[PDB]
């Protein structure tokens, strides 16, 4: 049993209605044994939706679920910043013709919320790290939607590699995101540049961090 | 009433684990469904089986599962998983269900030959220089550890509010990196990062202080 | 005899 959910990912604003679907390969048990769940990082599902169509208990109704058989879809209106998160269905069958349950892929719902510019820290190495051989600089922009992009430049030059980028889950009252970007390079290359910048770019509008070296 | 799973650790292929799920405010002498469902790093749900508490008792599984896990109920408070011939492909958080109701918060299972190293951890702190006022944010970086996870606390606990944990990222060296930031009104607290890294059964405190001048 | 997975209250 096959359950295939689409769309795999979608980008949906504050205030719209948005649809998700599930087609299955067979008929779910009594044509209804169907159910909807939501899952934020680090947590467990939580469920929202059995039978194709009932509200579990506490569950907003700007939820709803409807279909049968093989064919089910899921709407959440007036989508909140709240909503953002990972939506599943699984399907419960016949386990005298096959397997008992299958779950779909999931559908990962981004939230479109208004507009903040980041603002922007950068960190230095602590001493302790240049003993180590290896130097790692930490550039953190908070508070921000839509997504920006990230430049690490040293003495002027533009960094190709030795970067990673890391973005905390969508605030659940205004939609922000967090991100932190780390330079790691070392210690003999980090001992021969002065000026260290991160530059964060939010559409044609930057936010510039900068250190020296010898200032630390 | 609430579910707990427990057992999750580092082993390498080839071996055999038992998870265990508890109850708390119920028992499994009512007739539930209790399952168990997996989730690998990034990735999708996945149904392992279950087992019914009520007559019947019968137990059922994905087909991938048949034969090489098992689910029973050991107590009228406890459901185990079975795991064995462990591979890479088994590397997931698990988690048990009640009627696909009610669930744990998770435990983690990583299945790997890969050797345990302790994080190193490093304040962050605005240049001497940075001037006033009002706030400060202050941190700290957690480099070279594996496996996963990691947890950070500010304070012992106490330290709870404007506090931001990065996700991990799994650096080029092959080991992991995160780190976790906290504002604090400017010029007092001098707070401290408790960072625990249970695969190494270690844990650090670093006191993190504004920089003066 | 189990026909399915039960999902949801019972
Ligand atoms: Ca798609
Ligand atoms: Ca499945
Ligand atoms: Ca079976």
């Amino acid at each position: 049993q096959v359950l295939t959910q689409t769309p795999s990912s979608v980008s949906t604003a504050v205030g719209s209605a948005v649809t998700i679907n599930c087609q299955s390969s067979q008929n779910v048990y009594s044509n209804n044994n169907l159910a909807w769940f939501q899952q934020k990082p680090g947590q467990p599902p939580r469920l929202l939706i059995y039978d194709a169509s009932k509200l579990a208990s506490g569950v907003p109704s700007r939820f709803k679920g409807s279909g049968s058989g093989t064919q089910f879809t899921f709407t959440i209106s007036d989508v909140q910043c709240d909503d953002a998160a990972t939506f599943y269905c699984l399907g419960g069958y016949d386990c005298s013709s096959g397997d008992c349950a299958a779950f779909g892929g999931g559908t990962e719902v981004v939230v479109r919320g208004d507009p903040v510019a980041p603002t922007v820290l950068i960190f230095p190495p602590a001493a302790d790290q240049v003993a180590t051989g290896t130097v790692t600089i930490v550039c953190v922009a908070n508070k921000y939607f839509p997504d920006v992009t990230v430049t690490w430049e040293v003495d002027g030059t533009t960094q190709t590699t030795g970067i990673e980028n890391s973005k905390t889950p969508q605030n659940s009252a205004d939609c922000t995101y967090n991100l932190s970007s780390t330079l790691t390079l070392t210690s003999t290359q980090y001992n021969s540049h002065k000026e260290y910048t991160c530059k964060v770019t939010q559409g044609t509008t930057s936010v510039v961090q900068s250190f020296n070296r010898g200032d630390c | 009433q609430s579910l707990e799973e427990s057992g999750g650790d580092l082993v390498q292929p080839g071996a055999s684990l038992t998870l265990t799920c508890k109850a708390s405010g119920f028992s499994f002498g009512n007739n539930y469904d209790m399952c168990w469902v997996r989730q690998a790093p990034g990735k999708g749900l996945e149904w392992i089986g279950c087992i019914e508490t009520g007559s019947s008792d019968s137990a059922a599984y994905a087909t991938w599962a048949k034969g090489r896990f098992t689910i029973s109920k050991t107590s009228s408070t406890t459901v185990t998983l079975q795991m064995t011939s462990l591979t890479a492909a088994d590397t997931a958080t698990y988690f048990c269900a009640r009627n696909f109701d009610l669930w744990g918060p998770g435990t983690l299972v990583i299945v790997s030959s890969g050797q345990p190293k302790a994080p190193s951890v490093f304040p962050l702190a605005p240049c001497c220089g940075d001037t006033p006022s009002s706030t400060v944010t202050l941190g700290c970086l957690v480099k070279g550890y594996l496996p996963e996870p990691v947890t950070v606390t500010w304070n012992s606990g106490t330290l709870t509010n404007g506090v931001r944990t990065f996700p991990s990222v799994r650096q080029s060296s092959g080991l992991y990196s995160l780190s976790s930031v906290v504002s604090v009104t400017s010029s007092s607290q001098p707070v401290t990062c408790n960072v625990a890294h249970p695969a190494t059964n270690t844990k650090v405190d670093k006191t993190v202080a504004p920089s003066t001048c | 005899t189990r026909k399915s997975i039960h999902i949801g209250p019972g």
